[PDB]
């Protein structure tokens, strides 16, 4: 904002969202639409974080699908996989016991909204990380969690749209890297 | 004294200001012989009605969905080829929305016997309803697009029965009438 | 065959006449005491 | 013949309705008894 | 309904569109019509005279409107639409703050990354010089592109 | 006297019985009317009764074709 | 490829029909907590109050004591079996 005025970190132009405050992790006030004005925030950050965890799994799992393949499922691209594991009921195992830990989640997104739990704190931290001797380190990590999280989702999208034009693996493409098919070659006119 | 909208004839006396989009055009006086509140949630339903139509056939031509019989460009000519049925189904669940969203009041005489004013079939999820100067605007607004939407629908649907082609359509390739 | 309806033109009187119909009987019954009454049938009318 | 059948369809779908209806508007009221 | 307060103001609103319409609103509007305008004028005579490296094999010889047209297919436009479209929805949340009361004057997207506005007076003449080259530009485009539909030329070899 | 819609739709319609205009009113325009009539039935008259002929009115069963 | 309840697909059709059934009970409870409601949120329009059309009151509701709806309907009839084109054509004692 070139002439002076208060307002917010992210985008010099807005002013901080109303009830958007640091104290959730990773809050650089950007929130152009409100949709904290619309729906608590708390509920919505249990969002962000589990959409990301779920995307953070899912950026390791496209690249390490990509190099390796368990011996007994077969090699394919991984989107052809859910394809096959679909047919194979694989993934519907996999719906299943996911549902059954969403389960006891939902409960708890109950409890968020009345009070009681923070957002995304399901108690799992089975390792000492942010243990009480390391306390401190969970703000920190806090943040990380969120930006890991915001980063993987783009990520993610990034790799299967990329690799849905390519036709290219995204390890394939970094290392040989070629413009979107017929480009180079085509004339529009 | 005088009408805004036609100065030679005198303000319809039912029209005051205070209803919203009141320029003063009621010549044929429907106003003197009907209740506003009737009538405005008339001119409201058609727009909205007619807001969703017009974008209907402007999006249809572009964009059809996957399933079956959906694949006509003119709106006119996909009535028939979508399934009769799924035309019912529409219907009754519109039918539901009109029962539920009025209360089951749905009569010239009762509907508007318990509040509501015109138009207020409470759906505001964002309140973007909450400044009244706001309020006022924006209901001048809705007329104005609801006022253009049905002229607007009545133009496509008739220039399509003659042309056979979607409005986007027409336009390009436009041809006079003795073609067609 | 259902309802003997070959045409489905035919739906439209067998579904626009007893909607507009039920349209007269609501404010019949809007204008009601529609709360429960305890007896053999409701004399309020 | 379709003109036939729909205008019969119309009128007899009429008649049972404001049957329907019309003994649905609190019939056992409409009694010399009822106060 | 026409101030001196706004910039630029020499009274002409013969129209009266200020009366209708909030002045905050018809400004944020002059100026980005006249900085999209500054840009397009600078690039339809840049245009002419140059084009980035593969440009020419792939879109030819066409320019102007005609370019758009080609370049629709190329998807240039879309990825172009599809960018300016998110920054013009914080464009919107701006004006909406702006309306609604808020610190931003219209036009206002703090963007000074040289620090050329620091001194306050300063900035005064640049924000005139800002409506009037965009003014200008508004109607230098207008005119290249009739120019264009008419003469089936580009400005540079209309010139040439 | 039973009063209905559609008697109160005519009523005005039979309201002023035995509402008269003053003297003679239109009557010289009522005679000149009925001379003109007059003129016009002898005219026809004539034609029939082919007293009168004028040109391209051929009174006969031929003149149908 | 089985088929309905041991069907792939109607499962992760249910799986999505319970996010349905849980979005109410989860997103308008959030919407309760802080939806809207605010001092600083409310809608804003570029064009100005006086401009004509613009009610002086919002949602707006005339008592309309006046003609009952058949009348009106009577009234709209009477547009054209009787609309006043020829009265104004209308020409300018009783016997005894
Ligand atoms: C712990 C309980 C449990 C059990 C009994 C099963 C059972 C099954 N799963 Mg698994 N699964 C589970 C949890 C479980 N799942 C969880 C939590 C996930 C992650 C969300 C998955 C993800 C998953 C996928 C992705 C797939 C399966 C598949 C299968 C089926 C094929 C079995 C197989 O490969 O041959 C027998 C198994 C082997 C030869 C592997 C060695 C197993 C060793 C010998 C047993 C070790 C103990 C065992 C893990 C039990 C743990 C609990 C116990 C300690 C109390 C089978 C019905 C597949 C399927 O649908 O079939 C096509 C498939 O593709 N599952
Ligand atoms: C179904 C459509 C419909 C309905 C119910 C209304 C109802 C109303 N309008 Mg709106 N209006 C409409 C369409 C409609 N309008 C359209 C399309 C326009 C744009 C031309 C307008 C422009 C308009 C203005 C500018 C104003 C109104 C006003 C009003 C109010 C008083 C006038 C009145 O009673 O008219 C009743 C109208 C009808 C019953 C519809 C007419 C039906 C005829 C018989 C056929 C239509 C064809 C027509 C002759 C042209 C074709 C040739 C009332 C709430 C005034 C207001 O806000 O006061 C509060 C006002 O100032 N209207
Ligand atoms: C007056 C409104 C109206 C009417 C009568 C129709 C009628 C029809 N449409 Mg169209 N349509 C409309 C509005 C309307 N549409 C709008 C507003 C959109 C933009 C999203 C579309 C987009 C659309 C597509 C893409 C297609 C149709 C198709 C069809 C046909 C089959 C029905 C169907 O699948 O609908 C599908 C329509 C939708 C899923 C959109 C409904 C959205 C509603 C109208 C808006 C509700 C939003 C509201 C804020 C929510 C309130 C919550 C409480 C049928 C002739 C199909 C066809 O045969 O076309 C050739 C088809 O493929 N419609
Ligand atoms: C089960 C289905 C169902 C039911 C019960 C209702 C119930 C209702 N609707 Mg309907 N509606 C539905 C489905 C349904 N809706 C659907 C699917 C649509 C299309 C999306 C509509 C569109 C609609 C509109 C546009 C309107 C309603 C209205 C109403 C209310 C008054 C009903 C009434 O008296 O009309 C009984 C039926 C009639 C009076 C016949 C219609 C009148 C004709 C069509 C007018 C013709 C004018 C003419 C062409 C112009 C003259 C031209 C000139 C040259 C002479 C009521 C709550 C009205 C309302 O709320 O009013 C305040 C209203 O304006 N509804
Ligand atoms: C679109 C560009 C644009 C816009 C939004 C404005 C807006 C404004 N000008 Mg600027 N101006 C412009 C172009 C523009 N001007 C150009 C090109 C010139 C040079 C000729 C000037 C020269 C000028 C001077 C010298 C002054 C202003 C002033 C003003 C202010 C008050 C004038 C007013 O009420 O009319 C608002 C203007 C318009 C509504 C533009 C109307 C243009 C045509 C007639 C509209 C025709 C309809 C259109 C084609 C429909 C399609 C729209 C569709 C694309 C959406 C206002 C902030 C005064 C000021 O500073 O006051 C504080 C002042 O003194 N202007
Ligand atoms: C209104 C603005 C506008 C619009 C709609 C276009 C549209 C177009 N240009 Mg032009 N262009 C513009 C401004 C504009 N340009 C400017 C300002 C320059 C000078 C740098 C150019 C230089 C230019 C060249 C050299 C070429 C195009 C080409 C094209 C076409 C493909 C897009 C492309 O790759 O351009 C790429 C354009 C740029 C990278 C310029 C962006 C500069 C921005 C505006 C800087 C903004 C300031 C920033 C904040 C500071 C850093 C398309 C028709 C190509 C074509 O098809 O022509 C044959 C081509 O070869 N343009
Ligand atoms: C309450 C009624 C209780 C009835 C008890 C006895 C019921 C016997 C079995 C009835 C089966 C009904 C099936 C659905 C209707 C149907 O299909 O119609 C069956 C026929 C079908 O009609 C024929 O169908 C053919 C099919 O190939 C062709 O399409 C013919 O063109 C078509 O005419 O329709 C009728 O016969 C209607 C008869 C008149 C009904 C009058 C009802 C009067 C009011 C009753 C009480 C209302 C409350
Ligand atoms: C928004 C209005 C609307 C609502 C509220 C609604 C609710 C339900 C529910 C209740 C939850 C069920 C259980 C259900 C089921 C089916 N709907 Mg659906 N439905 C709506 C709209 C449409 C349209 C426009 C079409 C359609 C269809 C089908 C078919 C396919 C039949 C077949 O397989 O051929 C089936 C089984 C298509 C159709 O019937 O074509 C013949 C089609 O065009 N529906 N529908
Ligand atoms: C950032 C500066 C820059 C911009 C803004 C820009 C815009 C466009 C547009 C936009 C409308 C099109 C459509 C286009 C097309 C092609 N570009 Mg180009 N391009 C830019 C830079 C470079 C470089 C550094 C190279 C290059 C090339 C090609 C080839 C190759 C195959 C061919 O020649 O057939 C094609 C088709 C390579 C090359 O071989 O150039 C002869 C190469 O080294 N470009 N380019
Ligand atoms: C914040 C903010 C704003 C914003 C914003 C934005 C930019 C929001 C963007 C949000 C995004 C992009 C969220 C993306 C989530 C992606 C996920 C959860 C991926 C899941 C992947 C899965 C489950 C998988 C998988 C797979 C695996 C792993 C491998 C395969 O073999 C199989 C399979 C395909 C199943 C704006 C201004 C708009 C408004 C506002 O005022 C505030
Ligand atoms: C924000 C922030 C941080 C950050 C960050 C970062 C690093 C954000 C990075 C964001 C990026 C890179 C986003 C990229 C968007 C690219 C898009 C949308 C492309 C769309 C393509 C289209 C529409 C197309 C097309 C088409 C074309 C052209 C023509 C067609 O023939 C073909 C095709 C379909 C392909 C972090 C987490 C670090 C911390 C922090 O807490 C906050």
């Amino acid at each position: 904002a070139v002439f002076q005025g208060d307002f917010s970190e992210s985008v010099p132009f807005l002013k901080t969202p109303t009830n958007l405050d640091g104290s959730l992790p990773g809050d650089v006030g950007f929130d152009p639409l409100g949709f904290s004005e619309v729906f608590d925030i708390r509920v919505l950050r249990e969002a962000e974080l589990k959409h990301g965890r779920i995307a953070m799994l899912a950026t390791l799992g496209y690249l390490v699908q990509e190099a390796y393949v368990f011996p007994f499922f077969d090699k394919v691209p991984p989107i052809q996989a859910h394809d096959v594991l679909v047919k194979s009921g694989g993934m519907s195992q996999i719906l299943l016991w996911t549902s059954f830990l969403e389960i006891f989640g939902g409960i708890a997104l109950f409890q968020t909204i009345q009070g009681r739990r923070y957002p995304g704190d399901f108690a799992f931290d089975p390792l000492g990380l942010s243990q009480g001797k390391n306390a401190e380190k969970l703000e920190r990590y806090q943040l990380a969690e969120i930006k890991h999280s915001r980063l993987a989702m783009l990520a993610f999208s990034g790799f299967v749209h990329q690799g849905f034009i390519t036709k290219q693996g995204v390890l394939e493409q970094l290392g040989n890297f070629k413009p979107i098919p017929g480009f180079p070659e085509a004339t529009f006119f | 004294d005088r009408s805004y909208s036609m100065p030679f004839l005198e303000r319809p006396p039912a029209l005051d200001g205070s209803l919203a989009g009141d320029v003063g055009f009621d010549p044929l006086g429907f106003s003197n012989y009907f209740d506003l509140k009737w009538l405005r949630e008339a001119e409201l339903k058609h727009g909205r009605v007619c807001m969703l139509g017009c974008t209907g056939f402007i999006t249809q031509e572009k964009i059809q969905l996957p399933l079956p019989g959906f694949d006509n460009k003119v709106a006119t000519e996909a009535f028939f080829s979508v399934p009769a049925g799924g035309l019912w189904q529409i219907f009754f669940t519109l039918g539901a929305i009109e029962i539920l969203s009025n209360g089951g009041k749905l009569a010239p005489g009762d509907m508007f016997a318990d509040g509501r004013a015109p138009g207020d079939l409470g759906f505001d999820p964002l309140n973007l309803s909450g400044d009244d100067a706001a309020l006022r605007r924006f209901i001048l607004a809705e007329l104005k697009h609801c006022r253009l939407a049905m002229i607007g629908l009545g133009g496509m649907l008739h220039q399509m029965l003659i042309t056979k082609q979607g409005p986007l359509d027409q336009l390009a390739n436009f041809q006079p009438i003795q073609y067609y | 065959e259902a309802l003997g309806v070959d045409d489905g033109r035919l739906l439209v009187p067998l579904v626009l006449i007893p909607v507009f119909v039920a349209l007269l009987y609501g404010n019949f019954a809007s204008t009601q005491d529609n709360e429960d009454f305890f007896d053999t049938y409701d004399q309020r009318r | 013949m379709f003109t036939l059948k729909i205008v019969v369809y119309t009128t007899v779908t009429l008649f049972v309705s404001l049957f329907t209806f019309g003994f649905l508007s609190n019939d056992a009221s409409r009694n010399p008894n009822r106060k | 309904g026409l101030d001196g307060t706004y910039v630029g103001d020499v009274g002409f609103d013969p129209l009266g569109f200020s009366s209708i319409i909030d002045m905050r609103w018809l400004r944020e509007a002059e100026l980005k019509h006249g900085r999209v305008c500054m840009l397009a004028a600078t690039g339809m005579i840049v245009q002419d005279v140059y084009q980035f490296p593969g440009v020419t094999k792939s879109f030819g010889d066409a320019k102007m409107t005609t370019l758009h047209d080609v370049a629709v297919k190329q998807g240039s436009m879309q990825q172009l639409l599809v960018w300016l479209g998110l920054l013009e929805i914080f464009g919107f949340v701006a004006i909406v703050q702006m309306l609604q009361g808020s610190d931003r004057q219209p036009g206002d997207f703090g963007f000074d990354p040289l620090n050329c506005a620091a001194n306050p007076d300063t900035l005064a003449r640049r924000q005139l010089v800002e409506l009037k080259n965009g003014r200008l530009a508004m109607i230098a485009t207008a005119g290249m592109l009739h120019h264009f539909f008419i003469t089936g030329k580009g400005p540079i070899q209309l010139i040439t | 006297a039973l009063r209905t819609r559609l008697g109160e739709l005519l009523r005005p319609l039979n309201s002023e019985y035995g509402k008269v205009a003053p003297g003679w009113g239109t009557t010289p325009i009522m005679g000149f009317v009925m001379l003109l009539f007059a003129v016009f039935l002898l005219i026809i008259l004539q034609i029939y009764n082919s007293s009168l002929i004028i040109e391209n009115v051929d009174v006969d069963w031929a003149s149908l074709g | 490829e089985a088929q309905g309840f041991t069907a792939p697909k109607n499962h992760f059709a249910s799986v999505i029909g319970l996010w349905v059934l849980f979005a109410l009970p989860v997103w308008s409870a959030a919407y309760k907590q802080a939806g809207a409601s605010n001092p600083e949120w409310f809608g804003v329009s570029q064009v100005s109050e006086d401009a004509p059309g613009i009610g002086l009151l919002a949602k707006a509701a005339p008592e309309y004591n006046g003609p009952s709806f058949r009348e009106g309907l009577e009234y709209v009839f009477s547009f054209v079996w009787k609309p006043p084109i020829l009265i104004a054509w209308k020409p300018r004692v009783y016997d005894e």
